[PDB]
């Protein structure tokens, strides 16, 4: 193509007009261009004493020489020759790159000086051997001598230089990612009284190595986990979330100290509330994460930010996202007291245009209903206007909220079906077409109609929701115990497609039970069907209590996030 | 030679900015308005320069918010080009409105009837360019009458022929076949080839469904290569590019023989399979050009030639020798010609007379699946792999695919996942084999498991008494794995539900240690997941009433039975109530053995076939 | 940790990409421009999950930066390296875009290399890597022991031929407040950003009116952080060049600078008649500058007409809302704009759906009644002091989001 | 597509025949 | 049948956009900076071809310009590929030893060499002869 | 614009 | 841009 | 930026110190 026009271009005799070639070799390495080819013609150009066309070459070097284990070997002796450089800053450069270099011979000439340069004069250096072994240990994991890196890594730690023992806690806790049987290690009174103590001298980042390692170890008694937190408070600020939150993750950790029990934990759930509140005020990224941790920590502790509520009202520019997380956080935080300016500020939110951010929001009134029984009456109100307004996707959420707010306050708002279905225009929303099918089905002695709504469904059976399926085998046998008279001929469809047609087992099993009981005794069919079930709780949509315990000791981490624990995200 | 314009056009190419073009342009968009509304009138070369200044300016991406009807003018015009730039702008834009739809359709009208090559070039063209539903409505009923082969000249027939494809495409209800079929067919027998290339594909696309119909000439395709190859060397100076005589035409013919099947005549049979070893024999002669524009079109018939040979079927001579004829292509040095070669020899696998020569040309691309790397030339490869796979094969075959699953490009993996899932089941001597192989897709892929995969998981294990106490103990076994996926759950869960029982006897997987291992993963599980286990919990409270101590105080459970998920709850309540007031004998007769599954058609390959397109 | 690092424009093309992981391939870097920069559905959030695969981002000028990994990493250290990183680029090549990114695409590089070792955060600090990196051995020993040592703000001694300082009280107030003119939410989001060109290694403190009482307030790395939670002293040691000491928050006692007082009249069915007034809040001596006023308008917005007795304003459908300039206003002064909108009724009869009243702003005075008491200075080894330092503090308040339900 | 609306509880006492159900039960047997 | 053909400079400036398809003006520029992606990366040893969504690509680069035909799934590859070869090849006449510089200062003049040679999805007229003529003649007399 | 402090 | 031209040779 | 030992500072305020002060 054009590739030789290069191959040329680095050979030419005078090195301003080579460099120039590496330049146009990055660019096109950057945009795709498999440039793999000309690997010994870049190589030509690393035994030189201008660095700053060595560092090209090692960008260079760093991705192709995988995909060419033989030729890398071109590179090696120029590598070893760095790592013995007078300038501390070409040695760090020397080890930097060659640890990144993955193919095993590289790996062999690669542990005689990063011997070296773990026990180098220059803090710079030792920096980047400490790092150099993360990068080592993930090939030749176990390099015996490099079971005893492990050791060199471990006693950097006690360096003086507060950079290298960021990088020994750095390092050090991702090759604790191996934990077959004896593994962390580390933890001790010595090691804590350290690390706390650097948590001051060390960099930003530093901070939230160590921060993040503490979180690991348990204490014993009080006396101790106290006068840890006292050291972990005064993380008050800055990495405006990183080193806050770590310090939150850990602070949250240590809190086995009984309700009231002490004068300390009535203040660090005091201390808690400032610096979480001041995550929404930094820019939307991080206000996005700590909307996401404060949504955790509303559950395990709902005492810190039990009034703030006021700081959870959406503003329209807000980005959607931010919106979205506010919103499912005010419902947690919704009260006896403070459902007056909820639900007031509920309905400037599903005027709103997104779509998904109305629908939320009408939902968040249901979940408010449910939660706070004195505003059903008005919640169920608010609904009603929504209704009335005849814009489909809000009535197609309502009925999804309607329903579950019949199971907590049991019909005494039936008047409402009659209202929103003079709305509808159209039922295409899944969630929702389940929510009217087993309104239908409770209520079917109360609907005349019934026996048509439930028929009108079996015309698209395969097609419809795993759920709009599950949710009418059994509206339909309830209406059947209802009206067994008119129906028969439901049940003999309905029935026969969960045993006869349908491919999900778990249908098929339910289909055939209901089939089973009406055959075999109807008075046990009627007494387990339509028996009497208690009424749903008053919850807000929850997290499960240990899955919970489990993100708390997380908060920082992409866990806390996503609400999933770390076995949702692969294995390297 | 409009200088308005190659200035303007070279202050661009001159520039050396993004935002000094939001000058530059910004400045033509504020000069061309000032030019048609105020100050005098300028036609011919101001209605044509200051209109293809705005045609350039919408190929840059700006907005053309002010301009459009300064050139609906040059539509019913005189000259040839003062008109073609009103036709190439409204075929890069349709205006904002219906507004001009009525002006646009009558300064189109007045041009079409017209009697004239040129001014019918342009008109035509326009409604094949944009297809809109005003264009075409109005103009249905106008094109058959046309294309009739007669007094319309011959390069107009062309822009007929593809204009009532276009408009038969868009709008096919207002185009139902009248007799103009009968003189269509008679376009075949052209001295324009222009107008038969036009022509082949209209006959196509329609009688797609029926060539039966229009088959007569069907036959006469090969008279026009046969007589200009067999004998001669460079033959007629027409098309005669890179030695190869007239290509891009003869795809099309062989294209409209794969419609529907071989010829009924038997001398028509005789004309065509000694044409197909033309091709054969164009194919066994070296390369007479290096440069690789020739193989191309020697091939990009040899290929449509060989695309058809498959689709008859009928020829197991020009079979098992075209499929030798594709392994000489899967060792060539292109990787174009590997790969069609992979895209093609798929199509032969399941032919009964070709298969078992295929089968054996496996290595060849297991070791080209195992080599090119490039994600598509390796991918080709497995459908291949998949296809070929007969009881022989699969072992291999499946291990195979198994291997390429973990590396191979998130982007599909349920699509290999599938073929597993398909091809285990479809050739499984031993079922055993089927189970492992499907807990594989489990450990492997498993975000790729597909939803109907792991149902046809239990439809055949509760089809097979020989495995369901294995499938128990193995699944069972998976479920301890501490980091288990959701689908071996949902999976067993089902399976211990049914065949717990045959894992009973083990001291480590008595009814208590199982339940209380599957409700080790309950809390951790989507509702629908949770469902199921609700039920083989209720089935366990059958299995074993060692245990229906435990269960029920699950079911009691404030979590289960005040849930706000429906059926979570429904379930947790009914399963309550058949625990506690329901006999022994109808607890027993209603938790019966679940019926085997009836042979049915695989709503598998169903979701494969669904994938595609 | 931080697996990729990756740039683009706004096409979708690669600017500058830096893999630190085999977790992460070309895949990846695809995946990303696909899933997110050509992505249909653009509802969505900043960190994005694909095949177990993290995709963080973040958006500047016309430009995404990405940071990628196969991990369960500290999510704001990530995003938080992001803007330091940004911080690093324009503060080395002005401003962050394409031109000024393929521009010093070596730089850049040469840079990622230095501030990101194996996808750990190594020193951001721009007071650093401007020693060993150009846009003797005691010579190097130093550029090093300072990079990793406990200070990497200040080069050491290098100084200025007067001490000097400034202090921006910046200020951004926010509100939320309804229709009737009751303030819902209202905050101010503050930060003081010293410019210290003082001389050595100068020893800091800094005081205001800590007791105004501020509801929080968080510093930069510079402030002995224990010091401040045991007194109540914000001592730093400064980097040299402009740099953002503290922000802090202020719920209480807060100078509103403008009433909006929206008055809406549909007259009929197609006639909507609207009535913004402002009423300015502060010493009548102060005007405020550079107010906008964005008033939203109807979907169904078919008339464009205003008369303004003051400022001038200019209707933008695509932005479908009036936006109303005045050049200058001074405190406790009023003002008038008037619209007359025409409504072709589009789909079938929703009720319209109001946005509020959104405005920029700029007042020189602190709307949190914020005031910096004093800033101590002192340099034991080179002796110079106060009455021989130069010092300097404004006080400017932006808007933020200042949103008033209409 | 059709709609409808919800009756009020009875109260006490117009009572279901068993009967009603094992006829309409009896009838039932299951499609392809 | 034919989705659209592209050409684009290497630098990715869009040289042609043919549009037989009701896309969106947000599903143009996308597709139009997506076939840029995947064909601005690949060498002389991958094939010529790709899938593309529930279709694929055919292209090659011709020095400085990336002509691109998105066709159907079933539509013949070596048979597409030569169709912008032997469209290559005739604006190699009418232009004179063609370039890029010729194809934006003669930007309305391909659109003819292209209805020409193709229209409405599918191919239309292939003699570089009939070609050739019914350009120059349509332009000699106007 | 910036005054003077102690 | 750059000056362009050929696609031949 | 350096020039000579000392360090530099953009502007066009200009120097204002004590301004009309004592060390009284």
């Amino acid at each position: 193509g054009e590739i030789f026009e290069l191959k040329a271009e680095l050979n030419n005799e005078k090195k301003e007009k080579r460099k120039e070639a590496v330049k146009k070799v990055i660019a096109a390495m950057t945009v795709g261009k498999d440039v793999s080819s000309l690997f010994p013609d870049v190589v030509n150009c690393m035994q030189t004493d201008n660095l700053e066309l060595k560092k090209l070459v090692y960008l260079y070097l760093m991705n192709y020489a995988k995909s060419q284990p033989d030729m890398a070997i071109m590179a090696v002796n120029s590598f070893v020759k760095d790592c013995e450089d007078p300038n501390p800053l070409i040695r760090a450069l020397a080890v930097r790159t060659m640890g990144c270099i993955r193919v095993d011979k590289i790996t062999e000439y690669l542990c005689e000086p990063l011997r070296k340069c773990l026990k180098d004069e220059d803090p710079y250096v030792r920096k980047t051997a400490a790092v150099c072994v993360a990068k080592l240990h993930d090939i030749n994991a176990q390099m015996v001598e490099d079971q005893g890196f492990l050791d060199s890594l471990r006693d950097l730690i006690a360096d003086s230089n507060p950079m290298v023992v960021a990088n020994a806690v750095a390092a050090l806790s991702e090759i604790s990612e191996s934990h077959p049987n004896s593994n962390l290690l580390d933890l001790n009174p010595q090691n804590i009284n350290k690390l706390l103590t650097a948590l001051n001298e060390c960099t930003e980042w530093g901070q939230i190595f160590i921060l993040d390692c503490l979180s690991n170890y348990n204490p014993k008694d009080d006396r101790e986990a106290q006068s840890i937190c006292e050291r972990v408070t005064p993380r008050l600020s800055h990495a405006n979330s990183a080193v806050v939150l770590s310090a939150v993750k850990v602070l949250m950790k240590f809190l086995e100290l009984l309700p009231k029990d002490s004068d300390y934990y009535n203040m660090l759930l005091k201390k808690l509330a400032p610096p979480l509140v001041t995550l929404l005020s930094g820019e939307p990224e991080v206000q996005y994460v700590a909307l996401r941790n404060i949504n955790l920590i509303v559950q395990k502790r709902p005492e810190i930010l039990k009034q703030e509520i006021k700081v959870f009202f959406v503003k329209y520019n807000d980005p959607i996202y931010v919106k979205l997380e506010k919103l499912d956080i005010m419902i947690r935080l919704a009260s006896q007291a403070n459902i007056a300016q909820v639900l007031a500020e509920l309905k400037e939110y599903a005027t709103e245009v997104d779509v998904d951010f109305v629908r939320k929001a009408v939902r968040a009134i249901g979940r408010c209903a449910i939660k706070v029984e004195q505003s059903a009456e008005r919640c169920v109100s608010t609904l009603l206007d929504l209704i009335q307004t005849k814009v489909n996707y809000v009535v197609q959420e309502a009925i999804v909220v309607i329903r579950d707010i019949f199971r907590k306050y049991p019909n005494k708002y039936e008047s409402i079906i009659a209202t929103l279905c003079e709305n509808l225009d159209s039922l295409d929303e899944p969630d929702a077409r389940a929510a009217m099918i087993w309104i239908v089905g409770e209520y079917a002695e109360r609907i005349d109609n019934a026996d048509e709504l439930l028929e009108s469904f079996l015309e698209g059976f395969h097609d419809e929701s795993t759920q709009v399926q599950l949710t009418l085998l059994t509206a339909i046998v309830k209406l059947f115990l209802k009206k067994p008279s008119e129906t028969q001929e439901l049940v003999q469809q309905v029935l026969s497609l969960a045993t006869q047609d349908s491919d999900n087992p778990d249908l098929r099993d339910r289909g055939y039970i209901y089939w089973r009981l009406l055959s075999t005794d109807p008075v046990t069919a009627k007494e387990v069907v339509l028996s009497e079930k208690p009424l749903i709780s008053e919850e807000t949509d929850l997290i499960e209590p240990t899955l919970l315990d489990e993100l708390i000791c997380h908060i920082g981490s992409l866990a806390s996030v996503y609400h999933k624990p770390p076995n949702a995200f692969v294995e390297g | 030679g409009m200088r308005g314009l190659a200035v303007f056009i070279s202050d661009i190419r001159n520039c050396k900015s993004k935002e000094a073009e939001i000058k530059r342009i910004n400045k033509e968009l504020a000069n061309i308005r000032s030019k048609f509304k105020g100050d005098k009138a300028l036609d011919g070369y101001s209605k044509k320069k200051y209109v293809c200044k705005l045609l350039f300016i919408f190929l840059l991406g700006h907005d053309i918010d002010f301009g459009h009807m300064e050139a609906v003018n040059l539509l019913s015009s005189n000259r040839y080009t003062e008109k073609q730039i009103g036709y190439l702008f409204i075929s890069v834009l349709v205006n904002s409105n219906s507004e001009l739809i009525r002006l646009i359709n009558n300064a189109i009208k007045n041009d079409l009837a017209s009697r004239n090559p040129t001014f019918m070039g342009l008109a035509l063209h326009c409604i094949a360019n944009v297809g809109s539903r005003e264009m075409a409505e109005a103009f249905a009923g106008e094109i058959p009458k046309i294309l009739v082969a007669g007094d319309t000249m011959d390069s107009v027939k062309q822009s007929a022929a593809l204009c009532l494809l276009r408009l038969y495409r868009t709008s096919p209800d207002l185009v139902p076949m009248g007799d103009w079929t009968s003189r269509v067919v008679h376009l075949l027998n052209d001295q324009h080839l222009g107008v038969v290339t036009a022509a082949t594909s209209l006959i196509t696309t329609l009688a797609q469904k029926n060539p039966e119909e229009f088959k007569t000439s069907v036959s006469l395709a090969v008279s026009r290569l046969s007589r200009i190859v067999t004998s001669a060397s460079t033959d007629l100076q027409d098309y005669t590019y890179y030695f190869v005589p007239a290509p891009w035409l003869s795809v099309k013919l062989l294209r409209l023989l794969q419609c529907y099947p071989p010829p009924e005549d038997p001398a028509v049979r005789g004309r065509l399979t000694e044409c197909l070893e033309t091709i054969l024999n164009k194919a066994q002669e070296p390369p007479k050009s290096k440069k690789v524009q020739h193989s191309n079109a020697k091939n990009a018939v040899l290929f449509e030639a060989i695309s058809l040979i498959i689709h008859h079927d009928s020829e197991p001579n020009l079979l098992v020798r075209a499929c030798n004829q594709l392994g000489q292509f899967l060792q060539h040095r292109e990787t174009n010609l590997r790969y069609l070669a992979l895209e093609s020899m798929c199509t032969l696998a399941s032919s009964e007379f070709s298969h078992e020569a295929v089968k054996t040309h496996i290595e060849t691309v297991i070791n080209a699946l195992k080599t090119e790397r490039d994600v598509s030339v390796r991918q080709r490869a497995v459908d291949l792999l998949y296809a070929m796979c007969d009881r022989s094969n699969a072992q291999q075959i499946v291990a195979e695919m198994l291997s390429y699953l973990e590396t191979a490009d998130y982007s599909i993996r349920e699509e290999i996942v599938l073929k597993v899932a398909i091809l285990a089941e479809k050739y499984a001597v031993d079922y055993t084999w089927y189970v492992d192989t499907i807990l594989n897709l489990i450990r492997i892929a498993g975000d790729y498991v597909s939803e109907e995969v792991w149902y046809r998981v239990i439809q055949i294990v509760i089809n097979r008494d020989d495995v369901q106490g294995y499938a128990a103990k193995t699944v069972f076994e998976a479920l301890q794995a501490p980091a288990c996926h959701e689908n071996l759950v949902k999976v067993g869960g089902y399976i211990l539900g049914e065949f717990g029982n045959l894992i009973a006897g083990d001291p480590r997987s008595s009814p208590l240690i199982q339940f209380n291992l599957l409700h080790s993963k309950f809390h951790l599980c989507s509702v629908p997941t949770r469902a199921l286990l609700l039920s083989t919990y209720i089935k366990f409270v059958n299995l074993f009433p060692e245990v229906k101590a435990t269960i029920q105080d699950v079911l009691r459970s404030d979590s289960q039975l005040k849930n706000a998920d429906v059926e979570l709850q429904q379930r947790a309540v009914e399963y309550l109530r058949l625990s506690t007031v329901a006999s022994t004998d109808i607890l027993a007769t209603v938790l019966e053995e679940m019926p085997p599954f009836p042979e049915r058609e695989s709503s598998i390959l169903a979701k494969l076939k669904k994938k595609k397109g | 940790m931080i697996g990729g690092l990756f740039i683009y424009n706004h096409k979708g093309e690669v600017l500058i990409s830096r893999v630190y992981r085999d977790d992460i391939g070309r895949n990846a870097v695809d995946a990303f421009r696909v899933n997110v920069i050509h992505a249909r559905q653009q509802v969505r959030s900043p960190v994005t999950n694909i095949a177990r695969t993290s995709f963080f981002h973040v958006k500047r000028s016309n430009i995404w930066l990405a940071a990628v990994t196969k991990q369960n990493v500290n999510a704001a250290m990530v995003f938080e390296f992001l803007y330091k990183m940004c911080d690093v680029m324009a503060a080395y090549f002005g401003k962050i875009s394409e031109e000024n990114i393929k521009n010093n695409f070596v730089l850049i590089y040469e840079l990622l290399d230095e501030i990101l070792d194996f996808g750990y955060p190594q020193n951001s600090e721009t007071g650093a890597l401007k020693t060993f990196i150009t846009q003797t051995k005691e010579e190097q020993s130093q550029i090093t022991s300072q990079v990793t040592g406990q200070i990497g703000w200040r080069r050491e001694g290098i100084k200025y031929r007067r001490n000097e300082l400034f202090l921006d009280v910046l200020e951004s107030v926010n509100l939320l407040m309804s229709p009737q003119g009751q303030v819902l939410s209202a905050h101010v989001s503050g930060r003081v950003v010293m410019k210290s060109y003082l001389s050595g290694m100068p020893e800091c403190k800094f005081g205001m009116n800590d007791k105004i009482a501020i509801d929080d307030c968080t510093f930069h790395q510079c402030v002995r952080l224990s010091k401040f939670d045991s007194e109540r002293s914000i001592s730093f040691i400064p980097p040299d060049g402009e740099f953002e000491l503290m922000r802090y928050r202020t719920t209480k006692d807060i100078i509103l600078p403008f009433r909006v007082i929206p008055l809406v009249r549909e007259v009929g069915r197609t006639k909507l008649e609207v009535k913004v007034v402002i009423k300015s809040n502060f010493k009548p001596s102060l005007l405020a500058q550079k107010i906008e006023v964005r008033i939203p308008t109807p979907l169904n917005t078919s008339g464009v007409q205003v008369i303004c007795m003051k400022g001038k304003a200019k209707y933008k459908a695509s932005e479908n809302a009036i936006v109303w300039k005045i050049k200058r206003m001074a405190g406790m002064k009023e003002s008038q704009i008037s619209a007359e909108i025409e409504l072709l009724p589009t789909n079938d009869k929703k009720k319209w759906a109001r946005p509020p009243i959104s405005m920029n702003f700029e007042v020189p005075f602190a709307p949190s009644g914020l005031k910096v008491r004093y800033l101590k200075v002192f340099e034991p080894k080179l002796n110079y002091s106060d009455h021989d330092v130069i010092k300097w503090v404004r006080y400017i308040g932006r808007s933020g989001i200042y949103e008033t339900r209409c | 597509i059709e709609i409808k609306p919800m009756h009020p509880n009875n109260s006490h006492h117009t009572m279901a025949s068993l009967d009603e159900l094992k006829v309409s039960i009896g009838n039932i047997t299951l499609s392809p | 049948m034919i989705r659209f053909i592209l050409i684009q400079n290497r630098a990715g400036k869009t040289r042609l956009a043919k549009w037989y398809m009701q896309f969106d003006d947000d599903e143009k520029q996308k597709l139009i900076e997506e076939v840029h992606a995947v064909v601005t990366v690949r060498d002389a040893k991958h094939t010529n071809f790709v899938e593309f969504r529930n279709f694929k690509i055919i292209y090659r680069r011709y020095a400085g310009l990336y002509f691109c035909i998105c066709v159907d799934v079933n539509d013949n590859n070596l048979a597409y590929l030569e169709a912008i070869h032997n469209f290559v090849e005739v604006l190699n006449e009418y232009f004179h030893n063609v370039c890029e510089l010729d194809l934006v200062f003669n930007f309305y003049k391909v659109y003819t060499v292209v209805d020409e040679m193709f229209l409405a999805g599918e191919i239309r007229e292939t003699s570089q002869t009939k070609v050739l003529k019914q350009l120059l003649m349509l332009q000699s007399l106007e | 614009d910036y005054q003077r402090l102690n």
